[PDB]
């Protein structure tokens, strides 16, 4: 005499929530799936935008470059 | 059905400020009741910062707990208007170990000023009929619209963006001249046919290829970010960022004065908003003054529930929770407490609001709960009330079950008062 | 596992073949070699593996059904019978037993 | 087994159809005005339509607080997300006080998510780069070969950068999706296991199906996760994501930009429908430890209207506020949030409701109790405390079977009882020798 | 002659808590003597702990100053058994400036409950015949011996990569796991290393294993869960664990982590046994902690802690109002306290004598009436004290056996706390910040 | 200053393509060679911040920065 688990209790509990499946189902749970590939959820998320003049005179860089030249 | 992020406040009951012309305000407008004074001088206000031709003034709201002036705030914030700078921020938000308080509440003056831009770009949008690409690589496709159609020549850079993302035929894409990133919108209904069917789009009309003018508004501290950090976004969604030096804000001040004088693009200025000021420390209630005095600055509006009480950081009992510094930089507005007819008012728009049906003796003994108790007890009172009706199955509220909610949920008072017979037992009395 | 002590012969009657399915691709991840007898292969497949049952080397179990298993011949070397559960028919366990 | 826990034996707050409250109901007895309470606040977390309210709890030590806490969290199902909080788990060093709170709130309300993904699996026959002129690889052939058939693909270069990452060679099989673009490997198949008698590589075998397979995943996942997500690039196929994925994962703050921008893909989300967001519920015990600038911070927080709705756990009465050093308020809350939180009142129970609890207890620690020792620590207990009697139970079934007793006698309680000391009597020896102390 | 890295100490001499099966206290055994309520009560905590079906649950100590409450939580310690977890924090301890103050209370609470898990691997174990490389991948052959039979494995691309990684020639007795993958070369042969190339290095040498080539073994471990938090958070943190720079982890991560850990325990494959916390002093601790603690007990994973008082009826830090035992009365009310009854003048002869098997020093009759004396006038620590610099003067004399001369030295050349008080009274006008 | 910058590519090449993805500008106007003076103005907080630390803004490109 075999005892169930907590997968056949589950999906013989929640079937009654073709009644063979049951019998089937009842040793091994072969409707049910036991083992399904899992994969973590990937998330894409809007790429920023820079205005055309925010990039040409957006950096610091460019107005002190030569300052910069002077710095080095 | 669905539901949605936002749900029912304390402040979203109200949509907008009612006003008038001549600056008259109406009994109720726009879900709001009362404070003709309070209204007239916010609308005053709204008004200023919509003429928006003077910088660096402050105004404070004053009233007793209760009086709702955070909900007139956040209704002026509603009442502003889309595509104008906006900023909430809290007395005790400014506190961080990651930045200093200093380069917190600066930030915040860094958020609420903006700048707007208007550019020029030509953009091709429309339904790609066919494509072709022969291997360097030569390839033509079709772009057609319901106008016009027309056929394309691509070089070895459009070649491999074509490549990379492969399109089928009759697709509505967005080909961008500029960058060259490819985007497909959709797929239309009838080339579509014969996949994931993720969605589908009609086909465009009008012009194929169109010079769009882009407006675009930035803010002071995103700019500063992108050019202090090497990825100013990266830097500012991760939020790694913090203790921006000083020159660099100086620099970017200056480069925007020029842009000013260049006219090629404006500045607008942003509406700072500040929460539970009456604690706060005098180092920010002493920088307020400077930042105000500075040249380029928001206007703000600051709310103090508490009346006079002891700053933190010192021993002196300063007015109204604030430094007379501070409190003769601004002008105060004071809001008187809501009457007992303007109290049912409130309590039927409520009900008009969150749907609930109620008669006319639960108004009737719900205001005297708002006569001998705060409005927003009752308000809590009514919410429990919808759900203890609806176990009951009654289509309209009855003073009955408000009974028996009002049994459920007692007050601050009567809980001090049970908390005083059972205080002993109760630890550190 | 005890009976890998052992070393006898071991037979599973499956109802299900599913379960048999199952059975083999459980019992290939422990490097267990046997054989699966339903009513899907050939008479020639059967025949060779039932054929290839005498001194069998690595194989010290059988895959079984209740009809195909239960249909006839004989398991000589057969010692061990492990029944999945029942067959839904009466003596159908002594006669799948009789193989 | 499982571990016996305090709570353990708490299965919800035993209201009936009608919303009254049963004597014995749930493991719980008394607290009828409490549970009866209880049953509007559960009926406005399952009916969602109201957020930023907070209900606090008020009544002695040990009368039940946390326990109808966590009655409501498992009256509302394991769907319904329970966040518990600690009023000293909101100091931090990495983050401010604040950020806490916050993300609290994320990490409260949580969402279901329906992903499509499309799956490219198998053993691989070949893979060979494409060369171009800039010696650069434009582009990637690799076939692939399934006991259904064989299909001969084309990969990106970032995609064999993943390979070449996983030292991806000839005959093994892999893992490929296409939305998120990463790449795993699950091993050699096990018909190669043969030509080596001595081999480090672990043998899978041949997976079945087809290669390209459309399959629909449901996951859930917090608010609070997504805001991790896009507030740190951890995960990813960029190189810097790799040493980012090396580097220590100190905690930081989030922009109210971002966590806008988050508000908007999601309301996008609830827009497509095959998002499905669920209500969470926060919460916070020990709230008296809380300071002042925490519940500064709440009067925005409880007024958002974003916010889950939160319960406060209040075990004491009037007290200085933290961080005032001058004003004392009511169960150590302020005024300010003590008038927007709905207070319950909770009472102390009874001589006879104590000995129901103190044989539900000994019934869930499996000890069998004899009627006179029940008497004699229910008395005990109404002479000192429920709590006392509570601890008494498992020293006392200790003893019986060490004298081999099947059940506790009142020579055991009374052993035990002389044994440990009641705070009272302790309290009271201090004075004597607190000279000496 | 030899010194392990283990000394002599106050507590270190005792072997257990001196129990029956009856658990009944015993006057004198394992090392410790008299308080036979507190004795019991340790025996009680003992097999309740040896039970494990209970989780949550505190047990308090509290006594005068000298009463051997640190003893008996040594006590119980040793007793416990090597097997079980036991792990022994300072409420200065958990204060850093890295990390919070509740979180290294996670970090204790999960550390001390241990996780036994078992492996059964087979290795194959023998002397190298002779090794073959062929470089076009790189397919080679490995020749091995034993007495027992003589074998010839191939070798593969990662095998070679292995060997040849490892510096593996012909001549060497290795171990290699089939599943794992794993090479240790544990030495050379004798005779096969008898003759070497000129270039003649010596290292090791290792007998000719003898039976079956490839066997299989069973290694037993343990990890904390605060371990596995530790390496599953900091995605591949192994060296974290020993530097410890991680801080501060995620509560979704622990989450899943125990939601995982129950699933192996549904499993079977691994077994979660129960430890023991033990807090000396924690009076001090903030009232914070406390609150913390309160509530953090009742989860289902929290073990079952012991904490000590020494004093009692004392302010908590950070708080104006006083509390018994330095401690708030949701948690005083919330464990049970067990005090200990001070030791009388019959028990202090017993725990001197102690010290005579133990630091073995020959001690007479006489020297237990002064000595015991010194024991009710003084501290028991100052008599043990006078014990060992006794027997160090008694070493300078030359004697077997003790005399009261040297004991008087000692105690000319040490003074008791009181004295120098004493003496600090009439020179403290002279000394700094009177 | 030594710079070097890339404003796009000349207005007469646009019409070989049908789509490139090189932007296209006019002939700019002026001379080739401008002389102007200027003076710059450079405080000693940036150049000790400058040379205080490492700069690493050699280059952008580069992914250990
Ligand atoms: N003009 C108004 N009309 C209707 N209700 C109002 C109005 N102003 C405030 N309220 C009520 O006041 C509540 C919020 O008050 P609050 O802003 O917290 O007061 P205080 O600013 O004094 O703390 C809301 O629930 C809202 O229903
Ligand atoms: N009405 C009740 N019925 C059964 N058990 C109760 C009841 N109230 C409290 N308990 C038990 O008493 C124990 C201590 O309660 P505690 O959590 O200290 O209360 P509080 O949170 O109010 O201080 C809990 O483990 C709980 O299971
Ligand atoms: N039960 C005991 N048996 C033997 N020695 C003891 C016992 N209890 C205390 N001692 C001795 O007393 C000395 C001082 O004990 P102490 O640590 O001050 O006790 P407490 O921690 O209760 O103050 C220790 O060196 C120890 O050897």
């Amino acid at each position: 005499y075999c005892q169930l688990t907590s997968r056949q209790k589950l999906l013989y509990q929640a079937l009654k929530n073709l009644v063979m499946q049951f019998r089937k189902v009842c040793n091994h749970p072969e409707l049910f799936e036991r083992q399904e590939t899992w994969s973590p959820f990937h998330i894409s998320l809007k790429p920023y935008h820079i205005s055309k003049f925010i990039y040409r005179h957006g950096q610091i860089r460019v107005f002190n470059h030569s300052r910069d030249r002077w710095l080095r | 059905d669905v539901t949605r992020i936002e749900r029912i406040g304390a402040h979203s009951h109200i949509r907008g400020l009612g006003l008038d012309d001549a600056l008259e305000p109406r009994q109720a407008s726009q879900g709001m009741v009362g404070q003709l004074a309070a209204r007239r001088a916010a609308g005053v206000v709204l008004e200023m910062i919509r003429e928006g031709k003077i910088a660096g003034r402050a105004v404070l709201i004053a009233g007793q707990p209760g009086t709702g002036k955070t909900a007139i705030a956040m209704g002026m914030a509603q009442a502003l208007g889309p595509d104008t700078p906006f900023t909430a921020i809290a007395g005790s938000e400014i506190f961080s170990l990651e930045m200093s308080k200093t380069e917190a509440l600066t930030q915040a003056f860094r958020r609420s000023i903006g700048v707007r831009i208007k550019e020029e770009t030509e953009i091709i949008e429309g339904e790609v009929v066919e494509i072709q690409i022969d291997r360097s690589k030569v390839g033509k496709l079709t772009l057609k619209t319901t106008e016009m159609e027309t056929i394309y020549d691509l070089g070895t850079k459009m070649i491999e963006s074509l490549t990379k993302d492969k399109v089928q035929a009759g697709d509505v894409i967005t080909i961008d001249k500029a960058t060259g990133k490819i985007s497909k919108l959709g797929r239309s209904f009838t080339r579509a046919r014969d996949g994931s069917q993720t969605k589908f789009v009609q086909c465009p009309d009008g012009e194929l290829q169109k010079r769009k003018e882009v407006v675009h508004t930035v803010s002071l501290h995103e700019i500063d970010v992108i050019n202090s950090r090497t990825q100013g976004f990266l830097a500012l969604f991760s939020g790694d960022t913090g203790e921006i030096k000083s020159e660099v804000r100086e620099q970017i001040n200056a480069k925007v004065a020029e842009w000013r004088e260049e006219g090629k693009a404006e500045i607008i200025p942003g509406v700072l908003f500040i929460d539970e000021v009456h604690m706060l420390d005098i180092e920010s209630f002493s920088f307020l003054n400077r930042a105000l005095e500075s040249d380029m600055a928001p206007v703000l509006i600051m709310a103090t529930n508490r009346g006079i009480t002891r700053i933190r950081g010192t021993s002196y009992q300063s007015p109204h929770g604030i430094p007379i510094d501070l409190l003769d930089r601004l002008l105060i507005v004071s809001t008187t407490p809501y009457s007992e007819k303007d109290t049912k008012q409130i309590l039927r728009i409520r009900c008009e609001e969150e749907d609930v049906e109620m008669s006319e003796d639960a108004y009737t003994v719900l205001t005297r709960i708002g006569l001998e108790t705060s409005l927003r007890y009752a308000i809590q009172l009514i919410t429990a009330a919808s759900l203890v009706c609806r176990k009951r199955k009654g289509t309209e509220v009855q003073v009955d079950d408000i009974k028996r909610v009002y049994s459920l949920f007692l007050d601050e008072s009567r809980s001090t008062q049970y908390m005083k017979e059972y205080q002993d037992a109760f630890l550190f009395n | 596992t005890r009976l890998k002590s052992q070393g006898h012969r071991v037979l599973i009657y499956s109802q299900m073949t599913r379960m048999i399915d199952l059975l083999e691709e459980y019992m290939v991840y422990r490097k267990h070699t046997y054989m699966r007898l339903d009513g899907s292969s050939k008479i020639s497949e059967r025949r060779d593996m039932v054929a290839d049952f005498q001194n069998r080397n690595d194989i010290f179990v059988f895959l079984l059904s209740t009809r195909a298993g239960g249909l006839g011949i004989n398991l000589t070397a057969a010692d061990t019978v492990i029944f999945y559960d029942s067959d839904w028919n009466p003596t159908v366990d002594q006669q799948a037993m009789d193989r | 087994t499982q571990r016996i826990a305090s709570h353990s034996h708490v299965k919800g707050l035993g209201l009936d159809e009608s919303g009254l409250a049963k004597q014995a109901a749930s493991g719980l007895v008394g607290q009828e005005n409490a549970r009866e309470a209880c049953g509007v606040i559960v009926e406005l977390i399952k009916s969602k339509k109201m957020a930023g309210r907070a209900v606090l709890l008020a009544g002695p030590p040990g009368t039940g607080k946390t326990a109808l806490a966590l009655a409501i969290a498992q009256e509302l199902g394991s769907k319904v997300p329970f966040c518990p909080m600690v009023g000293s788990e909101v100091y931090s060093t990495e983050i401010k006080k604040t950020e806490v709170l916050m993300e609290n709130f994320r990490r409260a309300i949580g969402l279901r998510i329906k992903e499509t993904k499309e799956v490219y699996e198998g053993e691989v026959t070949e893979l060979t780069p494409c060369e171009t002129e800039n010696k650069t690889i434009s582009h990637v052939i690799i076939g692939l070969k399934t006991a259904k058939g064989t299909k001969q693909l084309k990969l990106d270069p970032s995609i064999f950068e993943s390979l070449q990452k996983e030292r991806v060679e000839a005959g093994d099989v892999i893992y490929i999706e296409a939305n998120s673009g990463a790449v795993k490997r699950q091993g050699r198949c096990d018909t190669y296991a043969t030509e080596f008698d001595l081999e480090a590589e672990e043998y899978v075998p041949l997976p079945k199906g087809d290669v390209h397979k459309k399959k629909e995943i449901i996951q859930d996942v917090t608010l609070h996760d997504l805001d991790v997500a896009n507030a740190r690039p951890q995960g990813g196929q960029d190189i810097l994501s790799m040493m980012g994925q090396l580097m220590k994962p100190k905690k930081t703050e989030i922009t109210d930009k971002l966590r806008g921008e988050i508000n908007k893909v999601v309301n996008k989300y609830i827009d497509q429908g095959i998002a499905e967001l669920v209500p969470g519920v926060l919460f916070v015990d020990e709230v008296h430890m809380l300071d002042i600038e925490c519940f500064t911070y709440l009067h925005r927080a409880l007024e958002s209207s974003i916010a889950p709705i939160v319960i406060f756990a209040s075990n004491r009465g009037n007290c200085v506020i933290r961080g005032t050093e001058d004003i004392t308020s009511p169960h150590g809350i302020p005024l300010d949030l003590l008038d927007r939180v709905m207070i319950i009142r909770t009472m102390l129970y009874t001589p006879q409701e104590m000995k129901q609890i103190i044989k539900i207890r000994a019934q869930t620690e499996g000890i069998n109790i004899s009627e006179e020792a029940l008497n004699h620590l229910g008395e005990i207990g109404t002479k000192t405390t429920l709590r006392y009697s509570v601890q008494l139970l498992t020293p006392a079934n200790l003893l019986a079977k060490i004298n081999g007793k099947d059940s506790i006698e009142k020579e055991h309680v009374e052993e035990i009882s002389e044994l440990f000391y009641d705070a009272k009597s302790s309290a009271k020896i201090l004075a004597d020798q607190q000279d000496k102390y």
